[PDB]
């Protein structure tokens, strides 16, 4: 279960980010977008299945 | 003595054990005057500016400061903005002094910009704040450099992101008026040769070395080719 | 919604298999301890 | 089992609080997951698009008014122009006059709430975004470099040979600089291009656009970080190398577009003057003459 959700959520997030308009990238800070890949994805891959 | 910075035979390298990006650097920057560093792309201008500051490793030569360097007001070529507001970026850990703040705002012509944004002069800038235009980032960095009470100002291409009117007003009201009245050392790296008549001192760079260092009357006789080349670029350079 | 994204990404089959297998394992352990209590008497 | 209550009641409460925090992380990822996407589908059929839909480079702009978001001021107001194929269009104006949004309008990076941009008989709003943005080249004022080789920065999809990369570097005045590096085309560009100067980074982005070899080039204040001496020879070699290609050059320096075929003067998002520079400089009261004189 941990492997399946860890693969699928990162694939969906990476595909949905690159299609979002540049208005979204200018309005939202890059730290808020990047911390989902950095910290939240690290929790989903490692901390949640434990 | 009468100079601010001086380098004798300076060999400086970005890499720890590589080819020297600067070779035979010999500069005599006067104090209280405007020194302009001019040259082509990748010829050592920002490297010279950071070699005086000690940011680049020195292989040989000597660097003398007669200002123990002390503070230097620096505006980098890529503008650096803190996560704080417009006012905190311009002040940059300094007492407020609203009479000087209005003069710096009018010299950079940032007054129409603070008449927009949701909280003018208080909007958060940079990351976690509103995004600015590149010219606005450049002018806020230059406003930070001009605002401080530092004897030495280092400007590294402040007119790259600006048009003719903003650069002319920043040159006249900011450099020739706000900085000259304080008797401030100004070292101005620029690609705009039309401001060469406003320069007290000129340092010409070519492939990481000092090609010629002197006034415009010196360049009229010592380097005839570069003087006529400058005249062809901007269409008797007094 | 946003809190239920993990359950939807896991799927019904995998999540139900996890819950059922954990419940069955713990009730098997309870049965082992009860049979040990009956055996020791 | 009572000893297990004493050991595991605390562990159950601790794991419940931990699971709430983990679900907060999943909640943040799902909140970023529901962000809207651009419409990459396109109304026009892919068979209706030719293999080279910029066949010659004609650009028609009909009543174009663009903005960046709904309930926002239109940065361009009633823009209407025609660009014959092979013509050079120099765009000048003060900062804030909407001349970079003009460049972004061809790539549908702005909200074209009214007006059309018809390129070679095809409205670009009908086209897919990858189809539109793959056949046009743009050079932004601010350089953007990525970590990797010079070959990766110029050609990330590896669709062009080394001779094309060397021609792109030679036009962008980087033949001697890249040849001086020991790797050559395999010389490593750092994160953000910190091992090169600002002008060299911008010339790398110019050479990155020269690889694509399209029909329409849009140089949005490309030579702002470049000294005038190399800017003039770069402008000359770009004009000679792209003689048959429509180039829309946004001028950081007005004297660079004195040799352009047509000059578009923008005042506050409106085209005040759109004519040849020879006739435009003949008028004493023209704003383009004030740009050249001052
Ligand atoms: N941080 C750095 N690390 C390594 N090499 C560098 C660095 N900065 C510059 N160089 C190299 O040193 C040389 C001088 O670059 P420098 O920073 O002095 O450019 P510049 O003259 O200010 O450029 P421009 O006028 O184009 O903005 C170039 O060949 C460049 O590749
Ligand atoms: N990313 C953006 N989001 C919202 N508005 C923008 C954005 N970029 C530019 N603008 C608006 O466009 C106007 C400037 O247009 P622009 O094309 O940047 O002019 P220039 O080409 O002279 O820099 C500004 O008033 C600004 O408010
Ligand atoms: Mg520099
Ligand atoms: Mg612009």
């Amino acid at each position: 279960t941990g492997l399946k959700v860890a693969k699928r959520l990162h694939r969906s997030l990476l595909n949905r980010i690159i299609l979002a308009p540049m208005r979204f990238f200018e309005t939202t800070p890059l730290g808020s977008i990047l911390n989902r890949f950095s910290s939240d994805c690290n929790t989903i891959d490692q901390h949640i299945p434990s | 003595d009468n100079f601010c910075v001086q380098i004798i035979g300076g060999f400086f390298t970005w890499t720890p054990d590589g080819i020297p990006t600067l070779s035979n650097i010999t500069i005599r920057i006067p104090r209280g005057q405007l020194t302009m560093i001019v040259g082509q792309v990748g010829c050592g201008k920002s490297s010279l500016l950071l070699a005086t500051l000690g940011e680049m490793q020195k292989v040989s030569g000597a660097v003398f400061w007669n200002s123990s360097r002390g503070p230097v007001a620096y505006a980098s070529q890529k503008p650096w903005l803190l996560n704080a507001t417009v006012e905190e970026n311009i002040t940059f850990e300094s007492p407020f002094n609203k009479q000087r703040y209005k003069m710096v705002i009018e010299a950079c012509s940032l007054q129409p910009d603070i008449d927009i944004l949701p909280h003018g002069d208080q909007t958060q800038i940079g990351e976690r704040g509103i995004n600015l235009s590149g010219g606005q980032r450049q002018r806020i960095s230059v406003a930070r450099a001009l605002y401080q009470q530092t004897n030495v100002v280092f400007l590294d291409d402040p007119f790259s992101a600006l048009d003719v009117h903003l650069s002319d007003h920043l040159m006249q009201a900011g450099i020739l008026e706000l900085l000259r009245d304080d008797k401030r050392t100004v070292v101005l790296v620029t690609h705009k040769l039309q401001y060469l008549p406003h320069a007290d001192w000129i340092i010409a760079m070519k492939d990481g070395t000092i090609q010629r260092e002197g006034t415009l009357k010196d360049f009229q006789r010592s380097e005839c080719q570069l003087f006529e080349h400058w005249k062809t670029l901007m269409n008797e350079l007094e | 919604r946003a809190c239920t994204k993990y359950l939807s990404s896991a799927g019904i089959l995998l999540l139900s298999l996890l819950v059922f297998s954990q419940l069955l394992k713990h009730m098997v352990l309870v049965a082992i301890d009860y049979w040990l209590a009956k055996w020791t008497d | 089992y009572a000893l297990m209550v004493s050991n595991y009641l605390n562990w159950m409460v601790r794991n419940l609080a931990d699971m709430e925090i983990q679900l907060g992380a999943v909640k943040r990822i799902h909140a970023l997951l529901k962000t809207e996407a651009e419409s990459y589908e396109g109304l026009l059929a892919p068979s209706l698009i030719p293999k080279n839909w910029p066949d010659q480079g004609k650009i028609q702009i009909q009543n174009l008014s663009v903005r960046y978001d709904s309930s926002l001021k239109p940065v361009l107001k009633h823009v209407n122009a025609l660009i014959s194929p092979g013509q050079k269009i120099g765009i000048c104006g003060r900062t804030g006059s909407g001349k970079s949004s003009f460049s972004l309008a061809f790539f549908r990076m702005v909200d074209m709430f009214e007006g059309r941009i018809i390129i070679d008989g095809i409205d670009i709003a009908k086209l897919p975004l990858h189809t539109l943005r793959s056949r046009l080249s743009i050079i932004l004022q601010d350089p953007v470099l990525f970590s990797g080789t010079i070959r990766f920065n110029l050609d990330p999809e590896k669709k062009c040979s080394d001779s094309t990369l060397w021609e792109a570097l030679e036009i962008a005045q980087l033949k001697l600089v890249v040849k001086a590096l020991p790797g050559g085309l395999d010389a490593i560009i750092t994160e953000g291009g910190e091992n090169f100067s600002q002008g060299q980074r911008q010339l790398f982005c110019l050479a990155r656009a020269f690889v694509r070899k399209t029909s329409i080039f849009i140089m949005d204040e490309a030579t702002a970080s470049i000294d005038m001496a190399t800017e003039n020879i770069l402008q000359k070699v770009v004009m000679t190398a792209f003689a048959d290609r429509t180039v829309v050059t946004i001028a950081h320096r007005v004297h660079t577009i004195l040799s352009a075929d047509l000059v578009m003067v923008l005042k506050r998002g409106a085209i005040l003057e759109f004519d040849k520079p020879e006739t435009l400089l003949s008028q004493k009261d023209s704003v383009f003459a004030s740009f050249v004189r001052a």
